[PDB]
RNA sequence: ACGGGGAAUCAGGGUUCGAUUCCGGAGAGGGAGCCUGAGAAACGGCUACCACAUCCAAGGAAGGCAGCAGGCGCGCAAAUUACCCACUCCCGACCCGGGGAGGUAGUGACGAAAAAUAACAAUACAGGACUCUUUCGAGGCCCUGUAAUUGGAAUGAGUCCACUUUAAAUCCUUUAACGAGGAUCCAUUGGAGGGCAAGUCUGGUGCCAGCAGCCGCGGUAAUUCCAGCUCCAAUAGCGUAUAUUAAAGUUGCUGCAGUUAAAAAGCUCGUAGUUGGAUCU
């Protein structure tokens, strides 16, 4: 009845300051495990903070049993800033995306172009 | 007998080549004749603006009147006859209304006793006759 | 004229065998004709022939055991690769329990199984069954 | 330019004649005697033992002693017996040709779970393989035409979250006992 | 009715093919 | 020669309303029906074979 | 007629197709001429002319969607004026910026794969028994049905929660709650003379209306039209039109014919073409 984790393909990237592996989760009748439990889970089974811990890829097997995701271990808050992606980040809370939309930006780019000098901070 | 020589390649392939226009359907179908000659113009279907209703008369060994329109193809304002299949269903086309026209099934040649139609009706004002026939549709007002 | 002297001594062969004859002649005799008759010979088809040599070009009187159906010749000698043997097979030959096709390979004149045994290929002379 | 791959075939071939009798007869009797859906699955079931026959004639006109026909005569009679429509001892490439379309019918998992005895009949085994109450091995097929390999055919439950198998009586036997 | 009559009679008629198929059906198949 | 009768036949004709009947079993448990009615059903059979509509 | 890789069909041969995502070529309304640059005769560069066309205060100015969406037109014939650089890669001075390339979703029965629309049990019939045997009958052994009998068990279509998914979502997958009896949570498309599977049943019509690919049906029992019932073919699909392949050994190389069915030149000569006797270990 308890969640259970296990770690398949291990690998120890001093490359990217971190440890990557295959993260199987076992829930027999319980719904896709949140990935907040599994960094817990795993922060407990590697004796780390859970905040060094970035798990995604999620995909819940047909039946109901296992669920296979992937999952790194930073060195260090600082090094998983440093290298995670920002999305990534962002899911932790530690990276903002920016407010604006693609056809803003677009439209704003080209109406500069239009005007030239120290102007071209007058548009927006 | 025909010649069996290790180069004879091109005789043999010439003399197919010339023998093959003495066929009927390769001839019709390469010669560029009968693409021309087609009020389709090699389509499968057409749309047509009907000119008025004709009766064409059953040939002879059978008797009816075969419910006829003729139509003007919008894509080159050829004039063809087109058949409406189903009974009651004349009544479902009126004068100088838009109707999608198919072959008729022989590929370019009459079909049982309707002499010189070739042409079939499958919608009429952008609703199909077997819709209007079985009351699933109606004609736009 | 004649071409394909070979052509006109299969024919006289199977002309003679389904008239049920004993002995047929064969004339003008070639290398090619009696390798061709030695092959249908080693599997028992023909029967022992002689050659009668005239001064000109020879004869061939071959004894014939009824057991031919048919002695054929291909005109023009494709060019038969290892590859192709099998269609050919299935064309010529009644059955693939018997039968067979003769081939001028460069490692002689032999049947197709000789030649799928010497991994040789060459130009189709003809067939028996 | 597109990251999409456009790799598709059809699994069956419809028959020339449409109107057969005898044909429609025969297909009437699998499709009964085997509790499929439609003559589909009579005909895909044909197709991939007439595509297995072609592979097979094409294999014996070659050399005995040739590599190809060897290596791939060996994987075809391989993949054969793995599913169970082969005998081991039959491991010759003429035993192929002696196949029937009725020996990789009885391979389906509907098949195989009614022999098995899980199921009343073997259209009660496609609705129990529908609905989710037969795994194999650990997992659990939704899928009729499963076919059952040989060291998978000993593992046939009725997986462990069913009301025939495990607990968690089902949606009605809820409603009733709460109803009293 | 026996179909062995009734293709007897009525072969060259309108119902000379459905007689027929009858004929075939009761000839064969049992 | 005249276009006045095109629907003469099916205007005409007396219109009987459908019957009311319970809706026929689709898919596998149809197959299973028509198995059932051909191969393991003896009865209908008296050694004419006749047709599955006979009406004579 | 862009070429090829290749596609459909195909016993062995072959026939037809290839605008279309990969490679190569070409073009950017039509021509022409150039600048810059390593690289362009570049058009999301310029110059002119031809055609079209925008704004104007009439002096002048500006243009090029066969890029992504979108519109009109054309037609038998083809989707959103959406989200994003997270992936794949590319560009730049750049670990950082940008990319309608590309990815994601939307519309989508082009087409391809899997696959629901019920399963089971008990009584009444019916069938057979490898039961007594007795072709009278006794018969829950295996079966079948309008029971539109009875009964509970099963489940997902759907609604919905939380995860999971993802750049953010959606969709699958997972979990919980509700969700089936006329399980009304109802399968259709074409047919029933033959070819070709399945009604000379009933009513209407009466060479009319219509059916009919072909043969044919209909002129007062229409096995064929219009309908009701019933049946059968495929089935989440099925009918129609047209192109094409097999069938077509009706283009015949394999492999066709040519007295009379279509067909051998009126007859010879004759160059090319095609084909050529034996013979050398």
């Amino acid at each position: 009845d308890t969640v259970t984790i296990r770690t398949r393909k291990f690998m120890t990237n001093r490359l990217l300051q971190r440890k990557q592996m295959v993260i199987d989760v076992l829930h027999p009748g319980k719904a896709t495990v949140p990935k907040t439990e599994i960094r817990e889970k795993l922060a407990k089974m590697y004796k780390t903070t859970p905040d060094v811990i970035f798990v995604f890829g999620f995909r819940t097997h047909f039946g109901g049993g296992k669920t296979t995701g992937f999952g790194m271990i930073y060195d260090s808050l600082d090094y998983a800033k440093k290298n995670e992606p920002k999305h990534r980040l962002a899911r932790h809370g530690l990276y903002e995306k920016k407010k604006t939309s693609r056809k803003q930006r677009k439209e704003r780019k080209n109406r500069m172009k239009k005007v030239r000098g120290t102007a071209k901070a007058n548009v927006g | 007998g025909k010649c069996r020589g290790l180069r004879t390649a091109r005789k043999l392939r010439s003399h197919r080549r010339d023998q093959k226009w003495h066929d009927k359907q390769y001839k019709k179908a390469h010669l560029g004749t009968a693409l021309k000659a087609n009020p389709f113009g090699g389509a499968s279907h057409a749309k047509g603006i009907v000119l008025e209703k004709v009766g064409v008369e059953a040939k002879q060994p059978n008797s009816a009147i075969r419910k006829c329109v003729r139509v003007q193809l919008i894509k080159n304002g050829k004039k063809i006859t087109a058949f409406v299949p189903n009974d009651g269903c004349l009544n479902f086309i009126e004068e100088n209304d838009e109707v999608l026209v198919a072959g008729f099934g022989r590929k370019g040649h009459a079909v049982g006793d309707i002499p010189g139609v070739r042409f079939k009706v499958v919608k009429v004002a952008n609703v199909s006759l077997l819709a209007l026939y079985k009351g699933k549709k109606e004609r736009p007002r | 004229v004649r071409m394909n002297v070979l052509a006109d001594a299969l024919k006289s062969i199977n002309n003679a065998e389904k008239r049920g004859k004993r002995q047929v002649l064969i004339r003008p005799c070639s290398k090619v004709i009696v390798r061709f008759l030695t092959v249908m010979m080693k599997h028992g088809y023909i029967g022992e022939f002689e050659i009668i040599d005239d001064h000109r070009a020879g004869k061939i009187v071959v004894n014939l055991t009824g057991r031919l159906n048919k002695c054929g010749v291909i005109s023009p000698r494709f060019d038969v690769q290892l590859k192709d043997l099998e269609k050919w097979q299935n064309n010529l030959l009644p059955s693939r329990q018997f039968g067979f096709i003769v081939l001028t390979t460069s490692a002689g004149i032999m049947d197709h199984e000789e030649a799928r045994r010497k991994h040789t290929g060459g130009k189709i002379l003809g067939f028996f069954f | 330019p597109v990251a999409r791959s456009w790799v598709c075939r059809k699994t069956y071939v419809t028959p020339r004649r449409p109107f057969e009798k005898s044909r429609l007869d025969q297909e009437l009797k699998l499709i009964g005697e085997y509790g499929l859906r439609n003559k589909r699955e009579v005909w895909r079931v044909k197709f991939t033992l007439a595509k297995i026959r072609k592979a097979a004639r094409e294999l014996l006109t070659l050399d005995e002693k040739d590599p190809r026909r060897l290596f791939e005569g060996n994987a075809l009679l391989r993949r054969l017996v793995r599913i169970g429509v082969l005998d081991e001892g039959k491991m010759k490439l003429d035993y192929i040709l002696g196949l029937k379309i009725e020996d990789f019918l009885e391979r389906r998992l509907q098949t195989q779970v009614f022999k098995l005895g899980l199921a009343k009949s073997i259209h009660h085994a496609r609705v129990l393989i529908r609905q989710r109450h037969i795994r194999v091995r650990k997992q659990v097929v939704n899928i009729p035409s499963f076919i059952v390999r040989l060291d998978s055919q000993k593992h046939i439950d009725f997986s462990l979250r069913s009301p025939y198998g495990g607990g968690r009586p089902g949606r009605v036997k809820r409603k009733n006992a709460k109803k009293g | 009715t026996d179909p062995i009559d009734d293709f007897q009679v009525n072969w060259n008629t309108k119902h000379g093919s459905g007689v027929t198929r009858e004929l075939m059906r009761e000839l064969n198949g049992g | 020669g005249s276009l006045a009768r095109a629907g003469k036949v099916r205007g005409q004709t007396p219109k009987v309303a459908k019957q009311e009947k319970k809706k026929k079993k689709t898919g596998r448990a149809k197959r299973r029906m028509q198995y059932n009615r051909r191969f393991v059903n003896v009865v209908p059979t008296f050694g004419k074979k006749k047709g599955p509509n006979a009406n004579s």
